[PDB]
């Protein structure tokens, strides 16, 4: 019924594996840019 | 007579200590009038979160007559002599002078030695100019080019000494007393902290020798004549906008931490700004202006100025550059600027720098305009390089300079670092750190 089975779950294997490094990686590349944001502190001064 | 000669025969810095640790220092000219004047290594910096802005109040009273004469007197023997006394105040560094005809640099010295040592600090003259030194800081609040540079040293160097106005706080001024301005006078002017300098038609020895009668108050303990270092002031990489486009242009200043007084990279630094240079809506070379930048701001009405700076101090400083603009252009100016950083850090060329140079060269002559002007390099040269640097060596170290050489000490400075910058005004269209960030790379 399907000959992949073996292979299509080799494959299963590595997308898992790069997948959790991946996502790992391009989420701290997303805290990081997004970092200056995150902590940016505002005042409202005016002349009053 | 070649430039070369002029300088080797422009006479030399004598430099003598007393024994309280002052230094004596002048260039004697054939001229009929001079300025003399003591350059003190204290400053803002060296306050700290209480005293911030004393050094400013006392700039205000130390005028306002000494004890031996008080206020109409002191005022009265300085005007009736046609002596000029001026003075000022800055992170690093505080100096008041006089301009006199050389005849009289006796009773100068005198003078100045009686304003160092002993200030009235009237108790009803302080209450008097702490009214002015309020007015004098909202008409300073208005002045959106010192008010970006106070800002931009405020995130620069936040949380440290640097990172305070020369002026001071608002609280510290109405509060200040009696006692703090005596203290910080007490505390800072001294001695091995100071320097006599003075330029014109003085004699360094008839010099000296007033100097040695005036300034005495000798020290005892060995506090008292080694110089303090201060702790570090750390940079960092950074940003502040005060927005209100209610303002009609907009104030934006860029930096990256500078070397400091001592190296020498410090000159090709110097070379690096003479090739952005400056522009400002009136110069007349307009489209032919040899700096890029200055061109573009010109060929697409990029800006109405802009300066590069190079703001040195004892173990720290700021490179960067400072431009005002529409509202509507700030992107494309700051564009074309982070640019022009760029190409010097990557490409920069022979031809650049040898016009760099000559324009630098021409600088540092022209610093020397008068004796004033000499006399505020000799004061600070010696309370900065510890000696005195003459134009026969600054051209040397200059002429040493060549592309590669500046390619190396901006990469080195510049390239991939995180830039301190403050905005203010209708900085709408300047936006995003991390895009500013960007643009520290790649030509
Ligand atoms: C079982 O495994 C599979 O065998 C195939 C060969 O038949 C290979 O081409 C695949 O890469 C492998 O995963
Ligand atoms: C999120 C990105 C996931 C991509 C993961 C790539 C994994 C696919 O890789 C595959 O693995 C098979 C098993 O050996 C090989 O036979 C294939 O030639 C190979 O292309």
């Amino acid at each position: 019924a399907e000959p992949e089975h073996d292979q299509r779950k080799r494959m299963g294997l590595k997308m898992l594996l790069i997948s959790a490094l991946l996502t790992s990686l391009l989420y701290y590349m997303k805290r990081h840019k997004w970092s200056v944001l995150k902590s940016r502190k505002m005042a409202y001064r005016p002349p009053k | 007579a070649t430039y070369a000669q002029t300088l080797q025969n422009i006479p030399e810095t004598n430099v003598t200590t007393l024994d309280n640790g002052l230094r004596v220092a002048s260039e004697e000219s054939s001229q009929p009038t001079c300025t003399v004047g003591v350059w003190i290594g204290a400053g803002s910096r060296y306050e700290n979160e209480k005293n911030n802005g004393a050094g400013y109040f006392v700039e205000h009273l130390a005028f306002k007559g000494t004890k031996k004469r008080p206020c109409a007197a002191f005022e009265k023997e300085v005007e009736s002599m046609g002596a000029h006394f001026n003075g000022y105040t800055s992170r690093e560094q505080t100096a008041f002078y006089i301009k006199a005809l050389s005849k009289d640099m006796p009773k100068v010295v005198e003078l100045l030695a009686d304003v160092v040592q002993n200030c009235a600090l009237e108790e009803s003259q302080i209450e008097k100019e702490r009214g002015v030194i309020l007015q004098e800081l909202k008409e300073m609040d208005n002045d959106m080019t010192n008010v970006t540079f106070d800002y931009l040293h405020a995130t620069a160097f936040q949380g440290t000494a640097l990172a305070r106005t020369v002026e001071g706080t608002t609280e510290n001024i109405k509060h200040l007393t009696r006692a703090d301005l005596a203290s910080y006078i007490d505390t800072h002017f001294k001695a091995p902290r100071m320097v006599l300098a003075a330029a014109g038609g003085i004699s360094h020895k008839e010099l000296v020798d007033a100097a040695r009668q005036h300034f005495s108050g000798v020290s005892f303990t060995y506090k008292e004549d080694a110089v303090p270092i201060l702790p570090r002031c750390r940079f960092t990489g950074s940003e502040i906008r005060a927005r209100d486009d209610a303002l009609p242009v907009a104030h934006v200043a860029l930096a990256v931490e500078g070397p400091g007084w001592a190296d020498p990279d410090n000159v090709v630094l110097h070379v690096a700004n003479a090739i952005i240079g400056r522009y400002d809506r009136t110069f007349g070379g307009g489209k032919h202006l040899s700096s890029r930048l200055a061109a573009l701001a010109v060929e697409h009405k990029l800006c109405h100025s802009f300066q590069t700076f190079n703001t040195s101090y004892s173990d720290t400083g700021l490179f960067g550059f400072h431009f005002v603009a529409d509202p509507l252009s700030i992107d494309d100016m700051m564009f074309c600027a982070q640019g022009e950083w760029m190409r010097l850090c990557t490409s920069t060329t022979e031809s650049e720098v040898k016009r760099a140079k000559n324009h630098l060269r021409s600088a540092m002559v022209a610093q020397l305009d008068g004796t004033t002007p000499v006399c505020e390099t000799i004061g600070s040269h010696l309370l900065n390089y510890g000696r005195r640097i003459s134009l026969e060596e600054w051209d040397s170290r200059i002429s040493a300079v060549d592309a590669r050489m500046v390619r190396d000490v901006c990469s080195k400075y510049i390239y991939d670092k995180c830039p301190a910058l403050a905005a203010v005004g209708p900085i709408e269209q300047l936006l995003d750190y991390n895009r500013i960030r960007s643009g520290m790379y790649w030509i």
